[PDB]
RNA sequence: AGAACUGGCGCUGCGGGAUGAACCGAACGCCGGGUUAAGGCGCCCGAUGCCGACGCUCAUCAGACCCCAGAAAAGGUGUU
RNA sequence: UAGCCCUGAAAAUGGAUGGCGCUGGAGCGUCGGGCCCAUACCCGGCCGUCGCCGGCGUCGAGAGUGGACGGGAGCGGCGGCCCGGAGCCCCGCGGACGCUACGCCGCGACGAGUAGGAGGGCCGCUGCGGUGAGCCUUGAAGCCUAGGGCGCGGGCCCGG
């Protein structure tokens, strides 16, 4: 018994849908985060730029 | 430790004869192989009967026989049995049915064989009908020993009706208290 | 009752078409419902001190 | 690096130790052949700790690996050439003894037609001149 | 009740089950010091029992939510009403504390009365628990505190032992 | 409940323990279930032929909840690894042994 | 001394109760890794050698952990 | 009024919070986060037992959860001068193990034990009927053995 939750391809076997839901939250949470970086930016650039 | 029970889960059935019968070992064989490969359970019920015992394999007479085989329906079937055939004095002529036992008596395979019918082995059983097609499979009377008109109740317990262990039958024999309300009491 | 009322339901399901579910089934957990403080606030209650 | 079988797999053993039987080293009209304690009041039975431990089925050996000899082998015990010859097809996987009862003349000779047959006998140089 | 670390206090509120006799029963609240919120919510019907002719299996609640301060950060003195049981009877009992929360002083509370009167958690009943403002204060040691330019130093410290090595040169000053 | 600790699961504990300590029987073998055909091939007459459709009936109890749970193996866990708190007092008294309706998801991921 | 209900001991080792038939956990094929229960973690004796939290208490007979192995009424301007 | 402490509080060998000791606690109460280890729980190995089986297809030609012939009609596709027709293996003559069926194999769950009851014994002792073209004065039985091994054990084999 290889264990789910701990390799893929295994997974793959009983759920196809779990690669999709996995590379939807890693699409996501790369651009939740692009966004956060860039943001928490943004608020000191313009106060450097102030200064 | 994961429960609390009383044993039981060694079931007690027979896997095999007692017996060391050469050519019934032979047989047991040939239908164990066709037990578990012809997907059929006239099959299962003809093994597991040469399994059993001599008691559980009883004689079977030529009147049990041909009175089961006048019915509706068997007008062209064979009587498979697992036993002994033997015949009735009691019956005086015989139809021409298609039998098939273990160990057929003497006068039995006479009778009938002057009819015109044909006697059977389990091995040519097999190549007649594989999967028993066709086929009436008879038993024997198993409770009809002399061993169990003693098992019962008790034969001193109300109406029981269950024949003591005597010696011998007669008066002064088992018959004065507990058998008559004078003498005593009466179960 | 529940033999008699229930034979003869069966057959309306017949004649109508439809799948009651004429097999009793026990008290079920509760449903989501939804009170209402209308007008009011909640009593503020409190345990009472000790008197012999 | 006589005649080297076929496939040795590592021996575990489950112990090593030669279950002795209990007050036996107390006394010496008790042997060390086992037998089970059946008092009722001893302490091997009734199993306490830190004493003679005592058999069981769980101490059984490897079923691939039961009755091989160190070198791999598992032994057949012989008596002349004719029984010798019976252990040509499995010389990969079993191997010969001779008899503490045979003769030096006649073990001269049946340990030169085991080398023939790529046997391997245990004792090749047992009762030598 | 364990009270196992900090107190937490919680607002929960409940009903009992809408009769064929009476719809809309009033929804009474109450004020739980809890650890959690399903000791809360077993504490509810503990003292809504004493008062009430209601009860788990013919009520429900129908809110348990965490209520808390408006002032963290204000330091603030609590009056409590407290109705403990002793070995002999049982007693109603006033105490003071001084905490910037209110979930913090009754937490100080349960700490105290195990401390002086051995009384255990589950012999103790809150009653009230209200922040009370200065000059009504009658206990002496939270009273001593009120003090603009309070002042005191730390005398004799003492800390930080087999830490700073067990074998030492060195005798170390209690400043 | 002075034997049993119980509440109420989320959805990735009763997924946690279908996926890594779910087993089915079939007839009275403990089988691993590592397909999505020995699901189907016994329980497949109820329309959950796969794995995560036997997840559904047994998160959103309906109507085939009886044969799909007494399809799985009771879940053989292993010892928690947080520790325990008294073991043999309620929950709300400060133990263990009780309802606790949304903390035994805490447990869970300890035990499984 | 004698009953009721249930569990145990007798027939049963093991971990804890220093010690032990019956208490508390837990029931046992032979091992390796992991985790725990009851119980603990100055040193015997594995583990607090945590910069643990808050108080109460000084005894010229202190106190110290289920069963379990020592105390009552009464009394103290002893301290809280 | 109630918490701790004290008075009440006396027994015979010298003595027992288990001891040593312990007073910014190694005491008491209320809590925390770590941490320790049972034959218990989880994962894995190996042994046995029990339950449900498998394989007589050694079928390298076996192939079949539907199957053929040969005729009435239609294609996609194989070779065109839009007409068209079974090839039996062979340039390799080849292809592991097995299945004491009382045997072999697979999977799953289980394993305390007195009195007691069953089963298995290729455990052992003495003697008989068969049988090993058995063994031996080129050394049998017996006994001894810091020799080498096997078996879970009963025990057994070999070396000297
Ligand atoms: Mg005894
Ligand atoms: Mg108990
Ligand atoms: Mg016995």
């Amino acid at each position: 018994k290889k264990n789910p939750l701990k390799n893929l391809r295994i997974m793959l076997k009983l759920n196809p849908y779990a690669k999709t839901m996995r590379r939807n939250t890693i699409l996501r949470q790369a651009r939740n985060h692009k966004l956060r970086v860039d943001k928490a930016a943004a608020a000191a650039a313009a106060l450097q730029a102030k200064s | 430790g994961v429960d609390i029970r009383h044993n039981k889960d060694r079931k007690v059935r027979r896997k095999e004869p007692k017996s060391q019968d050469i050519y019934l070992r032979l047989l047991v064989k040939l239908y164990r192989f066709l037990a578990r490969r012809t997907n059929s359970t006239f099959n299962q019920v003809v093994l597991k009967r040469l399994f059993m015992s001599r008691t559980n394999r009883p004689p079977l007479s030529l009147s049990r026989m041909i009175r089961k085989m006048k019915l509706p329906g068997r007008e062209n079937k064979t009587a498979v049995v697992v036993g002994t055939i033997t015949d009735d004095v009691r019956v005086q002529e015989v139809p021409k049915l298609k039998v098939c036992a273990l160990r057929v008596t003497s006068r039995a395979r006479s009778r009938i064989l002057r009819a015109g019918g044909k006697i059977l082995t389990f091995d040519q059983l097999a190549l007649d009908s594989p999967k028993g097609c066709g086929t009436v499979l008879l038993s024997g009377p198993r409770k009809g020993r002399e061993v169990y008109r003693h098992f019962g109740k008790a034969p001193g317990t109300p109406h029981s009706h269950t024949k003591p262990y005597v010696r011998s039958k007669g008066r002064k024999f088992e018959r004065a208290r507990g058998r008559r309300a004078s003498r005593g009491y009466k179960n | 009752k529940r033999v008699k009322e229930n034979d003869q339901k069966k057959k309306e399901a017949k004649e109508k078409g439809t799948w009651v579910q004429l097999k009793r089934q026990p008290a079920p957990p509760r449903e989501a419902h939804f009170v209402r403080t209308n007008g009011k606030e909640p009593e503020l209650l409190e345990p009472i001190p000790y008197e012999f | 690096a006589a005649l080297r079988p076929l496939v040795k797999p590592k021996i575990v053993k489950k112990r090593t130790k030669k279950f002795i039987r209990h007050q036996s080293d107390r006394y010496v009209k008790i042997k060390r052949n086992w037998r089970k304690p059946r008092g009722i009041d001893n302490r091997v039975r009734r199993r306490f700790k830190g004493q003679i431990l005592m058999p069981n089925i769980g101490y059984g050996s490897n079923k691939k690996t039961k009755h091989m000899l160190p070198s791999g082998f598992r032994k057949f015990l012989v008596h002349n050439v004719k029984e010798l010859e019976v252990l040509l097809m499995c010389n990969k996987s079993y191997c010969a003894e001779i008899a503490h009862n045979v003769s030096s003349k006649n073990r001269k000779a049946i340990v030169e037609r085991a080398a023939q047959l790529a046997i391997r006998v245990t004792n090749p140089n047992a009762r030598l001149r | 009740m364990k009270a196992s670390g900090t107190l937490r206090e919680y607002k929960v509120v409940g009903r009992c089950l809408p009769t064929p006799k009476c719809h809309t029963p009033p929804l009474y609240r109450m004020r739980i010091f809890a650890p959690n919120h399903v000791v809360a919510k077993s504490r509810f019907w503990y003292f809504v029992s004493q008062l009430k002719k209601m009860k788990k299996s013919s009520g429900e609640i129908v809110y348990c939510g965490q209520v808390f301060e408006k002032s963290p950060l204000r330091v603030k003195n609590f009056g409590i009403w407290l109705r403990y049981d002793s070995r002999s009877g049982t007693h109603n009992m006033y105490r003071e504390y001084r905490d910037l929360t209110t979930a913090g002083a009754v937490t100080q509370c349960y700490r105290d009365m195990g401390a002086r009167h051995r009384a255990r958690a589950h012999s103790i009943q809150i009653m009230k628990v209200e922040e009370i403002a200065a000059s009504k204060c009658r206990r002496p040691a939270v009273k001593q505190f009120h003090d603009s330019k309070i002042k005191f130093p730390l005398p004799h410290r003492v800390l930080r032992r087999q830490h700073k090595p067990r074998f030492t040169t060195k005798r170390p000053n209690t400043f | 409940e002075p034997y049993i600790a119980w509440g109420y699961p989320n959805l990735k504990s009763v997924n946690e323990l279908i996926y890594k300590r779910g087993y089915g029987k079939i007839n009275k073998k403990r089988i691993a279930l590592t397909d999505n055909a020995l699901i189907a091939r016994s329980l497949g007459k109820y329309g959950i032929i796969c794995m995560e459709d036997l997840i559904h009936e047994i998160y959103t109890v309906g109507k085939r909840f009886k044969e799909a749970n007494n399809f799985l193996w009771p879940f053989k866990l292993s010892s928690p690894r947080g520790g325990m708190k008294k073991k043999t007092t309620h929950f709300v008294e400060g133990g263990d042994a009780g309802n606790r309706e949304d903390q035994i998801n805490r447990l869970i991921r300890r035990m499984n």
